[PDB]
């Protein structure tokens, strides 16, 4: 387990796709060429799982680029790092799926599906031993939500043997630009619990509420949510890209953090939370990190862990730090919140730490968590679906493109059930 | 000669192994490329340490040591470290892909790829030998390959080579120094299919070497290094009757008659004693009867139980440095009277005593201070069965929800074999219960 | 028959067939199998000026179709403003309930669109009234945790 192929779709996938690469590119040493100009010798360890070494020194990010709206293209290369992705793996189309789910699922999007597949396959075989796929997407819009999940189904019958990662944005009307969102996101979820071993949640709705209240952001911007995106999807990766003594591989992370398969939804959280520019905090102690992790308004998900409870826990403490005084605070939190995890589950929560610290900051710390409680985040989806779809409102969009009314009811009943399931896990007990 | 093929299954039996098998060198005075100058032979010969090393033409000592893992990164460290030239080449085998912490994909999926190549291997040491007894098999009980794969290997090597014996070294789980939670999973599964197959297995239980290396050699947070370094303390010493011309523990079959009374029930619980921290270079050194007393302190057992809860059924005492016998009686004599501790109705409650007139060895960088005298302790008690309580209860926890389930039945694993571990796991404790009052 | 035209054409926007439609005496109060009216769609799609035009020509401001939607129901879950005021100036039912118990305070509510919260709540938008499981407007901004919706809803 070696490689990694990632995969952006749609405005969103690309943008935070893209701030993806800006970021760790600067915790690995490369450049916007691909030369190495880095100092340590860390950053070259586990530098196959997402760059390929070709030319001389020249990295390549195993990056695949779709969207079936070209004006994302230029966008994408006029960034910084735009020039560093193959030109080959860009797959974009001409006329964007307008926020149409059926658009990206049925029609526009499976006529560029398959041109996506044969850029999968390029990069999947020239690998030494892949480990698996990551997608970035939102699950508000028509290509990212529609093209997306279609691709991860094509991919799945494809690299059966293969772990399938996700990080989905869900849409928020804090954040928001159409009510149809809830449609799209609801069919999104269907696939998600079907073909995808796990799913970081990133809720819009909670990177609003953390910029709009906690950094006290008057109009927050996409550039300001991204910033807590970039900042979650750099510390989740960590262990992938740095040794350790776990040697963390996507699938290590699967059998220990997904009890059951279609609960495999995981809910980050990061700490500090900073917007970008505040240089204030660069000072938090290990004890404020531990509490300021569980915090609910740490979490990347609009959603309270106190209203549920922990299946299993990641933690990932970044920085120049004292080992031991992380095993003893983390083993404190465990107590003062001992309800808030599953008691049939024992040592449920695992602790690494990694001693190259993200830039802008000297300590750090993130979460990762499969709580019940996530369950919230799909019951606000569910009740915006349900009263749209109780109205037949814009359905003709997507029959139109061939959809079938009862795929809707469908993907309804999926979510509910999906809430169920983890009502019953947090209500559970081990008697 | 009677050879010795000690086998190394997963990040923990390779990292065990090579701790091990560092030790066993500076005890035989064997270079790290293999040259001992106070050898006369040239070719092989027949001394006592030629059961654990080969000889080639020019006079270099390759243990008979298999190392085996379904990834590169922890053998890779045994190819390019101080013991590059030390083990045979073809016998450091590795794949591309791990067993993510999972007992199906170690024994099944992933396990079936590598099997052949592990065995054709060992067919090729077992084929230089002239009288192979039996092998070491060193392995954890929670990762995928020291679970899985060790079990499949277990398997095939009943049915290659039938007559000969195999003993274990298990690493017991425990929760301080951990990397899975699917972990008492694996050690049902693994346990109850080689149960079949092991005729003797020392349980190692991390906890208690974690304990001792906190309280007996003053190290805040112990690694993996600090572990394993006291580790290969222990099995060097239960290792040493077969490296050493011996008249206790000659010979793999003895250990059986010796320790496992019974073929299901043989699993025997180790004691060392004394364990002084390097630091303490000028401390004052302990007597037979101090150090043969601290082998029923249960602060040095290697696995955490109460043998004062549990009737013994054997017990064999490995003395190792200036020892005298007299002094050695009447230690042992002190022990069967001044303490409680209750044999079976059925067995001799008598205590077996090899000694080693070699002072114990400490490893240049490690932890340990050198001793004039220490002891070992093997005895097969009932106590034991708690371990297997605490393993059964979290197997329990999780099953009775059916948590984390679908990863093994999804790598070509029934969902039937859960309940037919647990019920041989279940089996067990009543062993120990019909033995024990 | 041009109760059909004038449906199909209020739900495109067609402003100019609005005009010509109902200049040859189209029914204005249409209604199509579920039983929306040319106002019902209008206030849907957002074409404001049709919603003005049909309220100046006898469209029934309060209407309702098989489900119980009012057009002012289907302005609030969709979220056009502008509408909301029109059809509250004419006359519109502020607090009309639907068959799922749920009036246009609710539908704003769940949407997040929070201007219209507020123009309904000053107009006398019942915070009482509940659906068929009994919850208010500010239930839902508790259950569901919008913290900006709860303010709102308690002024
Ligand atoms: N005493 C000791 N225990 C170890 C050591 N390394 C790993 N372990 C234990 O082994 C268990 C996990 O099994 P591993 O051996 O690490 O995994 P593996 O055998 O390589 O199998 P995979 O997970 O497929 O890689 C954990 O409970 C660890 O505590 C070691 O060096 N010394
Ligand atoms: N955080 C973040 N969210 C975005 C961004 N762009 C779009 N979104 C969200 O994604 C949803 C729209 O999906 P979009 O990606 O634009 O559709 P698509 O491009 O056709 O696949 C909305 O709910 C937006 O809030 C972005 O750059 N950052
Ligand atoms: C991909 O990122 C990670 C992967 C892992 C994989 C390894 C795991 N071992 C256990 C054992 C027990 C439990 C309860 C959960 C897990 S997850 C760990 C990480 O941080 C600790 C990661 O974050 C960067
Ligand atoms: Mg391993
Ligand atoms: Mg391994």
């Amino acid at each position: 387990m070696r490689e990694i192929v990632h995969i952006q779709a749609g405005q969103c996938g690309n943008q935070i796709g893209a701030k993806f690469w800006e970021v760790i590119s600067d915790e690995h040493g490369i450049d916007p060429t691909g030369s190495y100009h880095g100092d340590s010798d860390l950053q070259l360890e586990r530098i196959n799982v997402y760059y390929n070494e070709a030319t001389g020194n020249k990295y390549v990010p195993r990056a695949i680029l779709v969207d079936l709206e070209p004006g994302t293209m230029d966008s994408v290369r006029s960034g910084p790092f735009g020039q560093i992705f193959r030109p080959d793996n860009f797959v974009f189309g001409q006329s964007g799926a307008g926020n149409n789910w059926a658009k990206g699922h049925y029609t526009e999007g499976a006529e560029l599906v398959d041109s996506v597949l044969d850029v999968v396959r390029k990069e999947s075989e020239s690998c030494d031993c892949l480990q698996g796929f990551q997608l970035t997407h939102s699950l508000g819009g028509g290509t990212g939500s529609g093209m997306g999940t279609l691709l991860i189904s094509k991919i799945r019958e494809e690299y059966p043997d293969r772990i399938m990662n996700t990080f989905s944005v869900m849409p928020s009307p804090k954040v928001s630009d159409t009510v149809v969102e809830p449609y799209n996101a609801t069919l999104s979820v269907h696939q998600l619990v079907e073909n995808t071993d796990e799913t970081y949640c990133i809720d819009n709705e909670a990177l609003y509420d953390i910029c709009f209240r906690t950094l006290k952001l008057t109009t927050p911007t996409y550039g300001d949510l991204n910033h807590l995106v970039s900042a979650t999807m750099s510390g989740v990766t960590t262990c992938l890209r740095f040794p350790g003594q776990l040697n963390a591989d996507l699938r290590k992370l699967a059998v220990n953090m997904v009890p059951f398969p279609r609960l495999h939804f995981f809910m980050p959280g990061f700490a500090p939370l900073t917007s970008r520019g505040s240089q204030q905090y660069r000072a938090l102690t290990v004890p404020e990190l531990t509490q300021q992790m569980f915090d609910s308004k740490n979490m990347m998900a609009a959603c309270d862990p106190r209203h549920g409870r922990y299946l299993t826990v990641a933690a990932i403490f970044r920085g120049r730090m004292s080992m031991k005084e992380v095993d003893e605070q983390m083993l404190n939190v465990q107590n003062k919140n001992s309800s808030y995890f599953v008691e049939w589950i024992p040592n449920n929560v695992k602790t690494a730490v990694c001693d190259i610290p993200p830039r802008g900051l000297k300590m750090s710390a993130t979460f990762i968590g499969n709580s019940t409680a996530i369950q919230e985040l799909f019951k606000r989806i569910s009740e915006q679906f349900t009263a749209m779809f109780r109205r037949k409102a814009f359905l003709h969009w997507y029959t139109g493109e061939g959809m079938d009314e009862m795929e809707f009811t469908e993907a309804e009943s999926n979510m509910n059930d999906l809430v169920s399931e983890y009502q019953q896990y947090q209500d559970a007990t081990a008697d | 000669m009677r050879e010795c093929i000690s086998i190394h299954v997963g990040q923990a039996g390779v990292q065990i192994g090579n701790a091990c098998w560092e030790l066993y060198c500076l005890e035989h005075g064997i270079q790290p490329d293999g040259q001992m100058p106070s050898d006369k032979t040239i070719g092989g010969g027949d001394d006592s340490f030629n059961t654990f090393f080969s000889e080639t033409g020019a006079g270099k000592h390759v243990p008979r040591a298999v190392f085996v893992d379904l990834e590169p990164t922890v053998i890779d460290e045994v190819r390019t470290g101080t013991y590059r030239q030390l083990f045979h080449p073809e016998q450091l085998i590795t794949g591309k892909e791990d067993a993510a912490n999972n007992y199906a994909r170690g024994h099944y999926t992933i396990g079936k790829e590598i099997i052949d190549l592990v065995l054709d291997r060992i067919r090729k040491l077992a084929d230089q030998c002239t009288g192979l007894q039996g092998f070491l098999v060193f392995h954890s009980f929670g990762g995928g390959t020291g679970s899985g794969f060790t079990s499949l290997l277990m398997e095939r090597l009943s049915v290659d080579y039938g007559k000969k014996s195999k003993l274990e070294f298990s690493i017991y789980p425990a929760p301080q120094v951990s990397t899975a939670v699917v972990e008492p999973y694996n050690s049902i599964l693994t346990t109850h299919t080689t149960l079949e197959h092991s005729d003797c297995a020392f349980m190692v239980d991390n906890e208690a070497i974690y304990d001792i290396c906190r309280r007996n050699l003053d190290i805040e947070r112990p690694t993996y290094t600090n572990l394993n370094r006291l580790i290969s303390q222990i099995v060097s010493s239960i290792t040493a009757s077969l490296r050493f011309d011996g008249a206790l523990n000659v010979d793999l079959t003895e250990f059986q008659t010796n320790l496992v009374p019974y073929p299901r029930i043989h699993f025997p619980l180790a004691t060392y004693a004394p364990v002084i921290s390097a630091e303490k270079a000028y401390h004052e050194q302990l007597s037979v009867a101090e150090i043969t007393n601290a082998c029923f302190e249960p602060a040095n057992q290697m696995v955490k139980c109460d043998p004062r809860h549990g009737k013994y059924m054997a017990c064999c005492l490995l003395y190792r440095g200036d020892v005298v016998p007299k002094d050695v009686n009447a230690a042992i004599a002190t022990i069967k009277t001044k303490r409680s501790i209750q044999f079976v109705d059925w067995c001799p409650t008598g205590f077996k005593v090899g000694i080693n007139y070699q002072p114990p060895t400490v490893v240049p960088g490690g932890d340990l201070a050198k001793v004039q005298r220490a002891v070992c302790m093997l005895s097969n008690t009932t106590a034991i069965a708690e371990a297997w309580a605490r393993l059964d209860h979290k197997f329990d926890l999780m099953y009775a929800k059916r948590a984390f389930v679908h990863w093994y039945v999804g790598e070509g694993m029934e969902e039937g074999e859960f309940s037919e571990a647990r019920e041989d796991m279940a089996a067990l404790e009543k062993d120990y219960e019909e033995v024990g009052v | 028959d041009l109760g059909k035209k004038l449906l199909e054409a209020a739900r495109a926007g067609q402003d100019d067939e609005v005009r010509i439609l109902m200049a040859n005496g189209a029914d204005v109060n249409a209604t199509d199998a579920s039983g929306l009216t040319p106002l019902h769609l209008a206030a849907t799609y957002g074409h404001l000026e049709i919603v003005e035009v049909l309220l100046k020509h006898g469209a029934d401001v309060n209407a309702i179709d098989i489900m119980g939607s009012t057009p002012l129901h289907l302005a609030a879950l969709i979220g056009h403003l502008e509408i909301v005021e029109v059809l509250l100036k004419h006359g519109a039912d502020v607090n009309a309930v639907d068959t799922w118990g749920d009036t246009p305070l609710h539908l704003a509510a769940i949407m997040g669109h929070l201007e219209i919260v507020e123009v309904l709540l000053k107009h006398g938008a019942d915070v009482n009234a509940q659906d068929k499981f009994g919850k208010t407007a500010f239930d839902i901004s508790i259950d569901n945790g919008n913290e900006d919706l709860a303010e709102i809803l308690q002024k």
